[PDB]
């Protein structure tokens, strides 16, 4: 699908002959993946008071 | 084992259409073909049985294959409607057996006719002497109804096993709708 | 319905090699095979083929055979090695359009809807492109039969491809009149193109062989075009078609007069660059 | 023994089968079989080639599937004529030609049945017109490498004609395999019917080429050809100056008149002379 390789996209290459094998989606940089949803904390507005 | 290639020529002509034979004319001749293609397979695994017709359009309905599943699938709602044309029925039967993988096989054809034929007897004896120079032995078995004491088929088999052929037969049809399993019990027992 | 066909030189060679491997029969055999390929953007493409076993007895020449088991599994392999590749129709060797090729096509239209045939050449001699193809059209129409059907020729050429032009131009090594200048057109279409119109003029002479003596069907739908060719024959030289012709000759040759005038001074300057390397070189070197 | 004059005759049909199967599935190393007609101790002839489908994603030569070839070997046997497998091939995509350590093992399984199966490498990328990148190879025994003995016992001055590339010389040549000189089997049955059929112009030169725009294009060049002659009214004027070998290095930044000015004169001639002549043959032939 050579019409879908827009300038900006992220692709995978070949090592030996160095050709394009597969288009990829974006990357999500695992510092931010381990920043998103690692909190199972379950505090609520009942626990805060005074403000 | 012995080297042949069994080729059945089924009858989808328009006179094989009624219900005088007990299941159907179509099903009773089909299972007769089934038990003899089980007879030719189990005596020799090299023989394959495909079917051809002798109607107006001599179609390769099923190809010559050792499978019978296409044979069983096409012979349901097979539409046996058509004017019989046997004058081309020899040429479709002979030239098929030269398209085979082995010419060292015994050229053997069975032929089922259940309809009145309008051939010339002079044209078939030119085709018979054509088959004399081609060394072909064909045992034609009569089904259905026909001109009784089958016309032009005695003189064809006689001019088929001529010139030291002397091995062919002509199984004629009895004009009574009995069960046709014992009718074909003579070619399965001996030749 | 179909614009044109595109034939690659692979399948062109992939018949003649089969004509050699059956050429030992001597007496008579036509090469009939299965044509593989696609068609995209309304243009018929031809890529691959093979040939199917086939015989023909001369007496009662309506008995043909196509071993469809050989047609099934070998296409089953070719679809397996190449899913992009598929069936496109069929072909036959086509010396002179044999008789079975009215119902070979109707035998195997259950695979390709527009089951096109291809007539090829085995003895190459002409002044054109010896690759013919037809199309199947039927008619409940004018006069002949209640069931009437006649093939119609769709235009045909040899299409190229980037991968095969390496191999095509490698296997020639004989003659290739490239370097398109002022004389490539003179021979590809001015020597040859005038003699192109030779055999098109001579073709309607071959139909004209029936004036009172030839074959029994006469015209009905052949002469409306021929009545128009003599009618649409171009304008005679009386109008300003005289005057506007000399108008552009007095315009096109002006550019030729300027451009040729330029070519002299350029090569005159190149003469001076050669006298700078003759008189200024003999005293130095010797 | 072998006389290093082994002279592989191939074909005309197989090379087109080699490059098409090598190009359509390019970056994965594809392979297939070589179905030829074996001849004497000296030469070998490979006339037909059928391609074998792959196994999975990944550049490999994976293995042969003898279910496939055994049905294929008797497929055309019942139709055409018998042949016998005389070798096999694969395709380096953009490398060149050598036997890798993966390539050599599937070769060594094939030399066990017959001792003359040819390993063929084709490269459908470094090939343009007069290059079809080739040089099939065949293994040499590593038993003789320990002996220090040089094989193939040269009896003719026919082997050492092609020089091997240095990149193939980095690989197992010449310590595990050898090159073989090849030519091609051409014949008039094929030669004429591909020459006279490739580029044939039908009725193009019997046209007028957009008759209002040809004379319009006859000014679309001439107008800037004026100023390109003003450069030619410029560059000649700074001569008898710094030694025109210096006028070779220094003119790589900006455009020159002299080459560009004899350029359009060829364009403004063949566009005019072809179009003016073809107008004056239509007047005679068409009434
Ligand atoms: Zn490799």
């Amino acid at each position: 699908d050579k019409s879908k390789l827009k300038p900006g996209t992220r692709v995978a290459l070949d090592m030996t002959t160095l050709t394009i094998m597969r288009y990829l989606p974006r990357e999500v940089d695992p510092l931010v993946y381990n920043m998103s949803h690692e909190d199972p904390g379950n505090v609520s507005y009942s626990e805060i008071g005074g403000l | 084992m012995v080297l042949e290639s069994t080729m059945v020529c089924v009858d989808n002509s328009e006179y094989m259409r009624n219900g005088d034979f007990l299941p159907t004319r179509l099903q009773a001749q089909q299972d007769a073909v089934n038990i003899v293609c089980h007879s030719k397979t189990r005596s020799n695994p090299e023989n394959n049985v495909g079917l051809i017709t002798l109607a107006n359009d001599c179609e390769v309905l099923t190809t010559l294959t050792p499978d019978t599943g296409r044979i069983l699938s096409k012979l349901h709602t097979v539409q046996p409607k058509g004017k019989i044309t046997f004058c081309t029925g020899i040429r479709v039967a002979h030239l098929a057996l030269k398209h085979r993988q082995g010419k060292n096989h015994k050229m053997r054809i069975i032929a089922f006719v259940g309809s009145p034929v309008e051939d010339n007897e002079k044209d078939l004896v030119k085709l018979a002497k054509r088959l004399k120079k081609e060394k072909v032995n064909v045992d034609i078995i009569n089904f259905g109804e026909e001109e009784v004491n089958t016309e032009k088929l005695t003189a064809f088999v006689n001019t088929l096993n001529g010139k030291d052929g002397t091995g062919s037969h002509l199984v004629t049809v009895p004009p009574g709708p009995s069960l046709a399993d014992a009718l074909i019990s003579s070619p399965i027992l001996a030749g | 319905a179909v614009q044109k066909v595109v034939v690659h030189p692979l399948v062109l060679l992939s018949v003649v090699d089969h004509f050699n491997r059956i050429g030992k029969v001597g007496n008579q055999k036509r090469v009939v095979g299965v044509l593989l390929g696609s068609w995209q953007k309304k243009v018929l493409d031809v890529s691959n083929s093979f040939a199917v076993p086939f015989d023909e007895d001369d007496k009662d020449d309506s008995v043909w055979f196509l071993d469809h088991d050989y047609l099934e599994n070998m296409y089953g392999m070719f679809k397996k090695v190449n899913a992009r590749e598929r069936i496109v129709g069929w072909y036959h060797t086509g010396p002179k359009l044999h008789k079975n090729d009215i119902a070979i096509n109707e035998l195997m239209k259950r695979y390709c809807p527009n089951s096109v045939l291809v007539i090829i050449d085995v003895k190459p001699k002409d002044l054109g492109l010896p690759t013919e193809a037809y199309i199947s059209v039927e008619e409940v129409h004018d006069d002949g039969t209640p069931t009437s059907k006649t093939f119609e020729h769709v235009t045909s050429e040899i299409g190229a491809e980037e991968a095969e032009e390496v191999g095509v131009e490698h296997l020639l090594r004989d003659i290739k009149d490239t370097t398109v200048g002022t004389l490539s057109q003179r021979i590809t279409n001015q020597v040859h193109g005038l003699k192109g119109l030779n055999s098109k003029l001579l073709d309607i002479r071959s139909y004209l062989e029936k004036v009172a003596t030839g074959k029994l069907p006469i015209n009905h739908q052949i002469i409306y075009q021929l009545q128009d060719v003599f009618n649409l024959l171009p304008d005679v030289s009386l109008q300003e078609f005289v005057k506007a012709f000399y108008l552009k000759t007095n315009d096109q040759m002006v550019v030729v007069y300027l451009a040729s005038l330029i070519r002299s001074v350029v090569a005159l300057h190149n003469l001076i660059n050669n006298k700078i390397a003759n008189r200024d070189a003999e005293k130095k070197e010797g | 023994a072998v006389d290093t004059a082994e002279q592989v005759y191939i074909s005309s049909l197989a090379l087109l089968k080699m490059l098409k199967h090598g190009r359509a599935g390019v970056p994965m190393e594809v392979m297939g079989l070589m179905l030829g007609e074996f001849v004497d101790d000296y030469t070998v002839r490979v006339i037909d080639v059928f391609a074998m489908p792959q196994s999975g994603t990944g550049v490999s030569v994976e293995a042969v599937d003898p279910v496939f070839q055994a049905k294929m070997l008797d497929m055309l046997k019942q139709t055409g004529r018998p042949e016998m497998v005389v070798g096999w091939y694969h395709s380096h995509p953009g490398f060149g030609c050598w036997l890798s350590g993966v390539d050599i093992n599937t070769q060594q399984s094939f030399e066990a049945l017959s001792e003359r199966a040819v390993a063929v490498v084709v490269d459908p990328i470094q090939s343009v017109k007069g290059k079809v990148v080739i040089d099939a190879f065949r293994l040499i025994n590593a038993n003789m490498m320990v002996l220090g003995h040089e094989p193939r016992q040269t009896t003719s001055n026919l082997g050492h004609l092609n020089k091997p590339s240095i990149q193939a010389l980095i690989h197992g040549l010449n310590r595990h395999y050898y090159s073989i000189t090849i030519n091609y089997r051409k014949n008039e049955l094929e030669q004429k019917m591909l020459l006279n059929l490739h580029k044939k112009s039908w009725m193009e030169g019997l046209t007028l080429q957009d008759y209002s725009e040809h004379c319009k294009h006859n000014e679309s060049v001439v107008k800037e050809m004026l100023e390109l002659a003003k450069n030619y009214n410029k560059a000649v004027e700074e001569e008898d100056k710094m030694t025109p070998e210096q006028l070779a290095i220094k003119n790589v930044g900006k455009q020159d008149p002299k080459r560009h000015l004899e350029e359009h004169v060829d364009v403004l001639m063949t566009s005019n002379i072809v179009q003016c002549l073809a107008a004056m043959l239509d007047t005679v032939v068409f009434k």
